[PDB]
């Protein structure tokens, strides 16, 4: 009798680790061609036939079906970097794969994994410290410069996306959507509504709240679609004929009582509607459905009704107008009904959209983004989420750093200089770490169709002593001061990318043996 | 090492296309779609006969509809279908134009990238040329008057739109009914047109000439209890929701009849309930009653012997349209039916449609009716469907002209003028990016070529001659003489395209081709 | 001690060097090895190490 | 390229790439025939011609899309070719032989796009010397590549390629006693050095015990006579044509040849006789009576 | 697109696939390198198992489908044929520098530049080996041979007893000297017959002066020992004379029949007496001998050996001075045999072995000869010793043919790499990168050596095997350039002290063949696999 169950497959030693490293490079090759302004796009077809088109590391790696545990670790690092700072998902995957590739030569011979793990830990600690101590903060707390910083960070975020040519149009736009948020920066307080048709520059930012026409009954299209100073009655009660309690039983023995009860049901509905009307509100909203009788009742009195609105849209209306949702109708006071400057139902690309615009004190927003195909608008929404996340993270501290591979080259130079004082074998490993951190400008040049080696040598020569902040200028096919070129990134994305890549590299290296069970 | 490692689940069957070969495949599929859509373009174009999986057939020229029913599997073809549908949604006209423009742009992009130029550079050049073309298109446009007093420019635009479709057999009354329907329904103060107030209804039989515009409501019902008169004169109507049945609470209930006296009381209550229902219908004075939810035999007979015709089972949207047309109010209970809540009807008539048993009612209004109805008649179901989609195209053009007011002189003149502007701008541009601009110019200028080829003329020579005419005399309204009436000038021929339609075409095609060029890798099972 | 990766019968990755965990999430069919597994698990329950 | 059977090739010549790759489209087959025709006519440019043909067909696809009849395009292409030939003729400069520098330049240019480019310094001068040592550079008007025998053997490196003004055989010496010959007298043989046998049916009948001795002695004497006539002419190395239906060499014959201190090369292909005669200046013999030193090839 | 009906792989895919195939072959062969390398076991489908260490045999026995690995297998076979030793080294070098070149290419460096860089680097490495790393084996004799044989055996099964085996090796090679151009010695190995016996231990292998034929006496009657051997080598079988195909007898009167039948045997008889007339007592023939001729030989007192191969009979004829005869015929018309063409040997004895018997021919008169009989535990052991001994014989042949050796143990490659880095410092084009990478690939063999002895390579190659830095920059410190890694303590020791030398042929041929094979396999840009 054998020790383990039949079909158990075990791999041990150096070849298993080298195969894991190779799997890491193979899985990181799938997102390699999606960096920088000249970044390309990946189309993934599901088993159901639906095709998703995107160029962010997190989404592409998630869509890829991965069963290799090391490639699974790469997928997890990309997804976690997406969930922490939002931007820099491809950088973490490329950095991890490049660390592993740079060290695999040293692991081919008998190098103990603990020493290279320690080398990674020291190198990444020094790198994070250098990034913290190099990033510049204006420390002025002035609105104009804060707006410029956020606009430039958003613009740099929109590059390498489908919305590149309209960066300036969208970037400042999302900045406004973060300007008008409270001191909690909740991501549910800015909505994104996608509608077919129209150009990319036809998108708009509603400072109140806009949502698609939910439903209508026989009686709609009669109440007016334009009010100039209305009061919104946010509600949570269905206004329609129904059973009182879903188990209430009526027991009577006279026709007079029967007629009285029928009139009583009608009377309770009409009294509820009368309370709503006498509240002074002109347009009413409800999570629960609104029946046809209430639709006709509000049509007969120049009042707008809208039932079955989504929960999130109703809460956004709460945060825009400034009301409160009442499940009960007996207490429609005057300080609970929200008010807006203009309400208007308009036609957008074959659909009807309700707009509440002009709210003076608005803590919410709505994105009406246009496009030609569902994947077009979905990718636009992905890019916009990237930008709003980067602005949301950067609003806590306006410490920035030059992008375009400038920070990677600066850390590479710092680590190269540091790995000369340290004696022994750790010098070679830290040098390997720096040469690996040298990957981002090379890949940017490769995607831009440059002479990667020539530009890298120029960067190294100009950046050993000629000054920091120098990255790759794609348009000029050369090197340039990316900080003076307004290519800015918050330092937290690079810090998180470096620490996550180090953690994943240590986890991959620290494995000596793997076991696969017969998966009963 | 010797061992081959597996990373992706089920990776032995997945397929991957990478690099320039994938872009070649994309461009090839787009070219195939554009070539399919090329023939059915312009007045001389020919329809396409689409049959669905159920086997039912439809003959149509609407590019958006053709591509929507095109059961296609390639992802690029799916993107082209979405392009056409979105162009239909935003504008309603030029659905084939966007497809043809995208195909031409992708073909020029293929020619360019054969010379080792980056796809993103091609996309940037396309964007710059699109900006130049849109600016020139806004510069070249002139405006028409959207008013009832002088409606003729609206007829000209609708007649230009209705060209290249079977309804051009009439080609004059179709434009008239489209313009009248949109003008009546439109809310001019808000410059908004609601398409729910135009109940486009069709029925086989008759001729395409019989398609009329009722300034009222047509409904596919008949007078219940046929003994009642088949038509009434100008009548007061009572739009109603509750059925003519004894009431019952929504809450579950039990009525215990514990004695014979209780039984007699219940009988009397039901009978007197019917009687009081009819009496309080009659007391308001309405001649015609309309109920959404139908009713029973006793209500029929009481309505008949009280000289009050009525119909039942009218749908919700039909109830709303009737009440809007007649000016009345929908009331959900008999106890709140006042004189003010009735509507007015110019005349309510019943029509039989020949030997068939089918019947319909027409309600004609003597007052202002915000709602209308386009009634279509023809000899085929295919003719009816094509006619109604063509009239939807005309209505979309009319409302687009209401909301924008600016027009350009189509027939290829707009494309040629934009091409000249693009080329002139690309002249004074630094190299490495003028190639994309000239490719954009040629790609947008293929539209006159396809128009002339469909017209039977030699494309290249005629296109070159008309372009030379446009550049010699500064008359940017010279287009392909597709109908062969001479007069390359397109002002006299009265061809009108909407400015927003053409600019949307250009922008949407440019964005779609940018997305297509952006794609690099394909992984599919 | 190097960490070890184990794929359980439900295809869940466990990377760790804790002997009790890799011993529990790795199917063992021999009786004597089951004896040693029980002893090690009892040691983990009683103390938490060893 | 690896064909259906497990045989591989590393090809840069367009004709070979297109031939080995089994295409299926008629246009592709016409293109591969074009490439092989260009190789036959010139020998270089078999990739550029295919590239030109495909490229200008891709050019003319849009001419077809522009509403132009194919005949007009064909005639216009003919006119363009007519102009281009004159353009190329004007662009050229005269080239005349005995100018080794320009010949080496052309050979190096031809070899640059091949794997042997780094060996071109030690491989192009011999490449042009091969041609210059075959044809007269005064009145030639053509050369033949049939009489340039390319012999390939595995082993060594490329820097070990050699050009020999003599003759190279892949055959093996039958008598493993003699390896080198100085002042060699080579003589081709087209008949057979075995027991005599007529073209028509041959039969020997033995009826007495002395007859076996007689036939053995007579056959030995006949073979010895043939070998003696071969040797008395001064021939010191013999070349036997590959003969079938009659043993070209008999063991007794080979023994006698070895005894008289001669080198024997047998199994020489029929189609190689012309090449050998043109190389070493010998004349074949099909009858022993005509084997004379006056028409016997000689070599150092 | 293309209508080819096959599979097409273009660009980085096929390059990475070729590199992976080469690396797989290198990884199969790598563990069997060095004195600490442990040999592999290759078992067939039907159970024919063998135990071997040399790379050529391992690669030939393996079934390889990918052509990029078939190229490496043929490279190893070629290195085996042209040299004999260093077969694993050439495969390791080729695969490593192919991997380095692919790494260069991944950074968008044109493969023509890397090919030119490798080609120039190989030229300069060969020049450096021939100039600054050769010691003449003329002031050192009879000991450099032993040391070279011992270091060739170190990785083999017979390495433990190297000091016993190496000896006979050179002795065997010293008994094979021949003259071709009248002044140039030659050593035709493959003329030392190697016999396999699976009896006693390794220490009792026999080095026999004179040939050791693997045949047996034809019949038990004739004696199995001749005090003074008059060997008569024959290329001519001895059976009753069937007339010929063309000649057929026809008998008319009955009386003439019986007579010819006597002739049908007597002819053979006669020849035998002629062979026996010249005092011959040992008969060797390639053809078979029937019973009657064996009876003649036993009655006379001579032994007959039949079905002797051609190569061993030719070797015996050359060694004993006998003249092999296809037939008994003079320049006259009568059959005859001469005593001047009889070989003379001091002894011929059928000696018993583990279970069988083989014939030993001792002290042939003409020139000294040699043969080896290897005793092992089992057949696998014996054949492994045979392969190792063949390798050692080839090494000694190479050393004697070209009196020049280079230090072993990775000394030459470390020196080459450390000089070639500074060489590639010049030529400031991108090409220099290629050359530098070539240098790093030359480190693949020393590192793996330290890997195979349970040591750490890069932990010491940084400085311990960096004494060549001072050996290069300082001409006075040249004595350190002959330093290589030692596995008793993993330290850089002077190989001259321990005597680890290898003929420069192995290094030069391995480098040239490896770089050329890599160049040929690296020109690939795409692959078209045609469907069968
Ligand atoms: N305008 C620009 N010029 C040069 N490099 C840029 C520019 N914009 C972004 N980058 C580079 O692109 C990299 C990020 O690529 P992107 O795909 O936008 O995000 P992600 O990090 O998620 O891949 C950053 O490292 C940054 O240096
Ligand atoms: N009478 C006409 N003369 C010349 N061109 C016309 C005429 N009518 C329409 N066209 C052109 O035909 C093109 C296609 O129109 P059509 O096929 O009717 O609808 P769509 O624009 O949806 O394809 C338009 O761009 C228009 O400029
Ligand atoms: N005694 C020794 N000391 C140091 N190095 C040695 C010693 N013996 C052999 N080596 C080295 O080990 C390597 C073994 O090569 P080997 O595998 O025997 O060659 P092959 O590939 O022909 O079998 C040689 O390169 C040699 O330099
Ligand atoms: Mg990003
Ligand atoms: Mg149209
Ligand atoms: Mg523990
Ligand atoms: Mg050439
Ligand atoms: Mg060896």
């Amino acid at each position: 009798v054998i020790l383990l169950k039949e079909g158990t497959d075990s791999s041990q030693g150096i070849p298993q680790l080298v195969s894991n490293i190779s799997a890491c490079q193979v899985i990181a090759e799938a997102v390699r061609t999606t960096l920088g302004p000249r970044g390309m796009d990946k189309l993934i077809v599901d088993g159901r036939g639906k095709a998703t088109i995107s160029n962010d590391g997190a989404t592409i790696l998630k869509l890829l079906d991965v069963v290799h545990p090391a490639a699974k670790t790469l997928v997890d690092i990309a997804k976690s970097q997406d969930a922490e700072v939002g931007d820099g998902t491809t950088s973490v995957t490329l950095l991890a794969a490049e660390f592993l590739k740079q060290v695999k030569p040293y692991v081919e011979e008998g190098l103990h994994p603990q020493i290279i793990i320690r080398a990674f830990r020291t190198a990444t600690q020094l790198a994070v410290n250098k990034i913290k101590e190099i990033a510049v903060t204006v420390k002025k707390a002035d609105k104009v410069e804060q707006r410029k910083l956020l606009e430039k960070c958003a613009m740099t975020a929109l590059s390498s996306k489908l919305i590149s040519q309209q960066k300036a149009f969208f970037a400042k736009m999302v900045v406004d959507a973060v300007m008008m948020l409270d001191d909690l920066l909740q991501l549910k307080m800015i909505g994104i509504k996608k509608v077919q048709g129209g150009a990319l520059e036809d998108s708009q930012l509603v400072a109140g709240v806009a949502f698609k026409k939910t439903f209508s009954y026989a009686g709609f299209e009669m109440q007016p679609k334009k009010y100039h100073n209305p009061k919104i009655a946010l509600l949570n009660v269905e206004l329609e004929l129904k059973a009182e309690k879903d188990n209430a039983e009526i027991r009577v023995h006279t026709v007079e009582d029967y007629q009285a009860i029928v009139d009583a049901e009608w009377n309770i509905l009409y009294d509820k509607l009368e309370k709503i009307h006498h509240s002074g509100a002109k347009v009413v909203l409800s999570k629960l459905p609104i029946g046809d009788v209430a639709t006709q009742y509000f049509a007969d009195r120049d009042m707008f009704c809208a039932g079955r609105v989504p929960e999130e849209d109703l809460k956004r209306t709460m945060m825009a107008c400034g009301g409160s949702i009442q499940t009960s109708v007996n207490a429609l006071s005057a300080d609970v009904l929200g008010r807006c400057q203009v309400f208007e139902e308009t036609q957008i690309g074959g659909e009807r959209y309700n707009f509440f615009t002009g709210c003076p004190k608005a803590k919410t927003c709505t994105f009406i983004l246009r496009g030609g195909a569902e994947q077009f608008m979905e990718e636009t929404e992905r890019s916009l989420h990237d930008a709003i996340m980067i602005v949301r993270r950067a609003i806590k501290n306006d410490s920035v750093v030059a992008g375009g591979g400038a920070i990677e080259m600066e850390l590479s130079k710092y680590l190269r200089d540091y790995s000369r004082t340290i004696p022994g074998k750790q010098q070679l490993l830290i040098g390997a770490y720096a040469k690996a951190l040298e990957i981002i400008p090379r890949q940017l040049c490769d995607n831009a169709g440059f002479d990667a080696t020539n530009i890298l040598n120029k960067l190294r020569a100009r950046h050993a002593q000629g000054g920091t902040w120098y990255g790759v200028d794609i348009n000029n096919e050369d090197i340039a001061d990316n900080f003076e070129a307004f290519v800015w990134e918050p330092a937290m994305v690079r810090i998180n990318a470096l620490t996550a890549a180090s953690e994943a590299a240590c986890l991959i290296v620290s494995v000596d043996e793997t076991i696969k069970n017969p998966r009963s | 090492y010797g061992r081959p490692f597996l990373i992706i689940k089920d990776q032995d069957r997945k397929s991957r296309l990478m690099g320039l070969e994938a872009l070649k495949s994309h461009i090839m599929a787009a070219k195939a779609v554009a070539n399919t859509m090329r023939t059915s373009l312009g007045p001389n174009g020919l329809d396409k006969m689409m049959v669905d999986k159920d086997g039912d057939v439809t003959v149509t020229n609407d590019g958006a509809t053709i591509l929507s029913m095109m059961d296609v599997d390639h992802q690029i073809a799916k993107l082209m279908v979405e392009l056409s549908k979105s162009q239909d949604d935003e504008i309603g006209d030029g659905t084939t134009g966007v497809v043809v423009l995208a195909g031409a742009l992708l073909e020029e992009a293929e020619q360019l990238l054969d010379r080792g130029i980056h796809p993103i550079r091609i996309a940037d050049g396309y964007e710059q040329a699109a900006r130049v073309a849109i600016e020139h298109l806004d510069k070249i446009s002139d405006s028409v008057l959207v008013d009832i007093k002088d409606t003729e420019p609206l007829i000209q635009t609708a007649k230009t739109t209705l060209g290249s479709k079977v309804v051009n057999s009439c080609h004059r009354q179709m434009a008239e009914i489209a313009v009248n329907a949109v003008l009546t329904v439109a809310d001019m103060e808000r410059r908004d047109v609601d398409f729910e107030l135009i109940k486009v209804e069709g029925k086989v039989g008759g001729r395409l000439e019989d398609t009329k515009l009722i300034k009222g409501v047509i409904v596919d019902k008949d007078f219940s209890h046929p003994q009642m008169p088949k038509k009434v004169e100008d009548a007061k109507i009572a739009i109603l929701t509750c059925p003519f049945e004894p009431p019952k609470p929504k809450t579950k209930h039990k009525l215990d009849v514990t004695s014979v006296e209780d039984y007699k009381a219940l009988q009397k209550y039901e009978k007197e309930k019917f009687e009081e229902m009819i009496q309080q219908i009659k007391e308001t004075g309405a001649n015609l009653a309309i109920c959404q939810w139908g009713f029973d035999d006793e209500a029929n007979h009481l309505l008949l012997q009280n000289n009050l015709p009525a119909v039942r089972w009218v749908g919700g949207p039909e109830i709303e349209l009737i009440a809007i047309a007649t000016g009345g109010r929908i009331v959900p209970r008999f106890s709140e039916l006042t004189a003010e809540k009735l509507g007015f009807a110019g005349l309510v008539q019943e029509i039989s449609f020949g030997t068939t048993k089918d019947k319909m009612l027409v309600i004609e209004q003597c007052k202002n009716s915000r709602a209308v109805t386009i009634f279509i008649r023809g000899g085929n179901k295919m003719i009816i469907e094509e006619a109604k989609r063509s009239l939807h195209d005309a209505l979309c053009v009319i409302r687009n002209l209401i909301r924008d007011n600016r027009v350009v002189y189509g027939g290829g003149a707009a494309e040629i003028s934009c091409a000249l502007a693009v080329s002139q701008e690309a002249d004074k541009c630094p190299t490495l990016e003028q190639y994309a601009m000239r490719a954009f110019a040629d790609a947008l200028e293929v539209i006159p070529m396809a128009l002339s080829e469909n017209s039977g003329m030699n494309p290249i020579q005629t296109m070159t001659e008309v372009r030379a005419r446009q550049v010699k005399e500064m008359n940017p309204a010279l287009g392909i003489d597709c109908l062969h009436k001479g007069t390359n000038d397109m002002k006299q021929q009265h061809v009108i395209e909407t400015l927003i339609g053409k600019k949307q075409q250009i922008s949407l095609a440019t964005q779609m081709v940018r997305m297509i060029l952006k794609i690099d890798d394909i992984r599919k099972p | 001690g190097m960490n070890k990766m184990v794929i359980n019968h439900l295809e869940k990755l466990f990377v760790t060097n804790d002997a009790a965990t890799i011993l529990r999430e790795l199917e063992v069919q021999h009786p004597a090895a089951k004896m040693i597994v029980m002893a090690s698990h009892m040691q983990e329950q009683e103390v938490g190490d060893g | 390229i690896q064909d259906g059977k497990g045989d591989v090739t590393i090809t840069n010549d367009g004709a070979t790439i297109l031939k080995q790759m089994q295409v299926l489209h008629p246009a592709a087959r016409m293109l591969v025939e074009l490439s092989k025709a260009q190789d036959i006519e010139a020998g270089d440019g078999t990739t550029s011609v295919v590239i030109i043909a495909g490229s200008l067909l891709d050019s003319c696809t849009k001419l077809l899309q522009k509403g132009i009849h194919p005949t007009i395009i064909s005639e216009s292409f003919q006119k363009a070719l007519e102009k281009g030939i004159e353009i190329l003729t004007d662009m050229s400069r005269p080239v005349e032989l005995s100018d080794r520098e320009t010949l080496l330049n052309s050979a190096t240019t031809s070899l640059n796009s091949k794997v042997v480019s780094q060996y071109s310094s030690l491989l192009s001068p011999m490449s042009v010397n091969a041609v210059m040592k075959v044809i007269d550079p005064a009145t030639a008007t053509s050369v033949d590549l049939r009489d340039i025998k390319i012999v390939k053997k595995l082993g060594g490196t490329i820097d070990d390629c050699e050009l020999v003004e003599g003759l190279v055989l892949t055959q093996k010496v039958s008598n493993s006693g003699i390896t080198r010959v100085e002042k060699a007298k080579i003589g081709l043989i087209q008949f057979c050095l075995s027991a005599p046998k007529t073209d028509m049916d041959n039969q020997i009948v033995v009826s007495d015990y002395a007859q076996m001795d007689r036939v053995l002695r007579e056959e030995r004497a006949y073979i010895l006579n043939l070998v003696k006539q071969i040797k008395k002419t001064g021939c010191n190395v013999l070349l036997i044509q590959k003969s079938i239906l009659r043993d070209a060499l008999s063991d007794l014959a080979l023994h006698f040849l070895n005894k008289m201190k001669i080198m024997v090369i047998k199994d020489i292909e029929r189609e190689d006789i012309e090449f050998i005669c043109k190389t070493i200046g010998t004349k074949p013999v099909a009858h022993i009576d005509q084997f004379t030193a006056d028409m016997l090839g000689s070599a150092e | 697109p293309l209508s080819v009906f096959g599979d097409r792989s273009t660009g980085e895919t096929i390059r990475s696939q070729n590199v992976m195939a080469a690396a797989s072959i290198a990884n199969i062969v790598k563990s069997s390198l060095g004195p600490v390398g442990l040999d592999k076991m290759l078992v067939d489908d039907i159970g024919d198992v063998t135990i071997t260490n040399d790379g050529a045999t391992i690669l030939k026995l393996l079934e390889v489908e990918h052509p990029a690995a078939k190229v490496l297998c043929e490279l190893a076979d070629l290195q085996d044929k042209e040299v004999g030793d260093g077969t694993t080294s050439v495969v390791i070098i080729a695969a490593e520098l192919l991997k380095n070149a692919d790494e260069l290419v991944k950074q968008k460096i044109h493969p023509t530049s890397v090919i030119s860089g490798y080609r120039l680097a190989c030229k300069e490495a060969v020049r450096y080996i021939n100039e600054n790393l050769i010691v003449n084996t003329d002031e050192l004799g009879r000991d450099c041979l032993i040391n070279a044989a011992k270091t060739s055996m170190s990785s083999k099964i017979i390495g433990i007893n190297g000091d016993f085996f190496a000896n006979m090796v050179v002795d065997a090679v010293l008994a094979i000297k021949y003259t071709d151009i009248r002044g140039q010695p030659r050593y035709p190995v493959n003329s030392v017959n190697i016999l396999k016996a699976h009896g006693r231990s390794q220490m009792e292998s026999m080095l026999i002066s004179g040939y050791a034929l693997n045949c047996v006496v034809g019949s038990q009657g004739m004696p199995k020992r001749i005090v003074n051997a008059k060997i008569a080598c024959l290329d001519f079988s001895l059976q009753k004379t069937k007339m010929k195909l063309g000649v057929q007898v026809v008998i008319t009167d009955p009386e003439k029949l019986d007579q010819i039948r006597q002739r049908e045997s007597d002819i053979t008889k006669e020849r035998i007496q002629k062979i026996l007339a010249t005092g011959a007592n040992v008969i060797l023939t390639t053809g078979g001998i029937d019973d009657m001729c064996l009876k003649y030989f036993v009655e006379a007192g001579a032994m007959a050996v039949r079905r002797v191969l051609k190569r061993d009979l030719k070797r015996i004829a050359k060694a004993s001075g006998a003249t092999i005869l296809s037939t008994l015929a003079n320049l006259e018309g009568e059959e005859t045999f001469e005593a001047a063409m009889l070989g003379q040997a001091e002894e011929v004895v059928q000696e018993r072995i583990c279970d069988d018997e083989l014939i030993l021919i001792k002290n042939t008169k003409a020139r000294t000869s040699a043969s080896i009989i290897l005793r092992g535990a089992n057949d696998f052991m014996c054949d492994e010793m045979e392969r190792s001994l063949h390798d050692a014989l080839c090494v000694v042949k190479r050393v004697l043919e070209s009196k020049s050796v280079v230090p072993g143990g990775g000394a030459v490659e470390a020196a080459l790499s450390i000089y070639l880095e500074n060489y590639a410092t010049s030529m400031g084009s991108r090409e220099q990168l290629a050359i530098a990478e070539f240098a790093r690939s030359l480190l693949v063999i020393p590192n793996t050596l330290a890997v195979n002895a349970a040591q750490d390579s890069t932990d010491l190659v940084a400085k311990l095997r960096a004494f060549h830095n001072e050996a290069q920059v300082n001409p006075e410190r040249k004595n350190l350039k002959w330093i290589g890694l030692d596995l008793s303590n993993g330290k850089p020791r002077d190989n001259k002290q321990a005597g680890v030398f290898e003929p420069t042929i192995v290094k030069v041929k391995s480098l040239k063949f490896a770089t050329e094979a890599a160049i040929t396999i690296l020109r690939i840009d795409d692959l078209i696999k045609l469907h069968p």
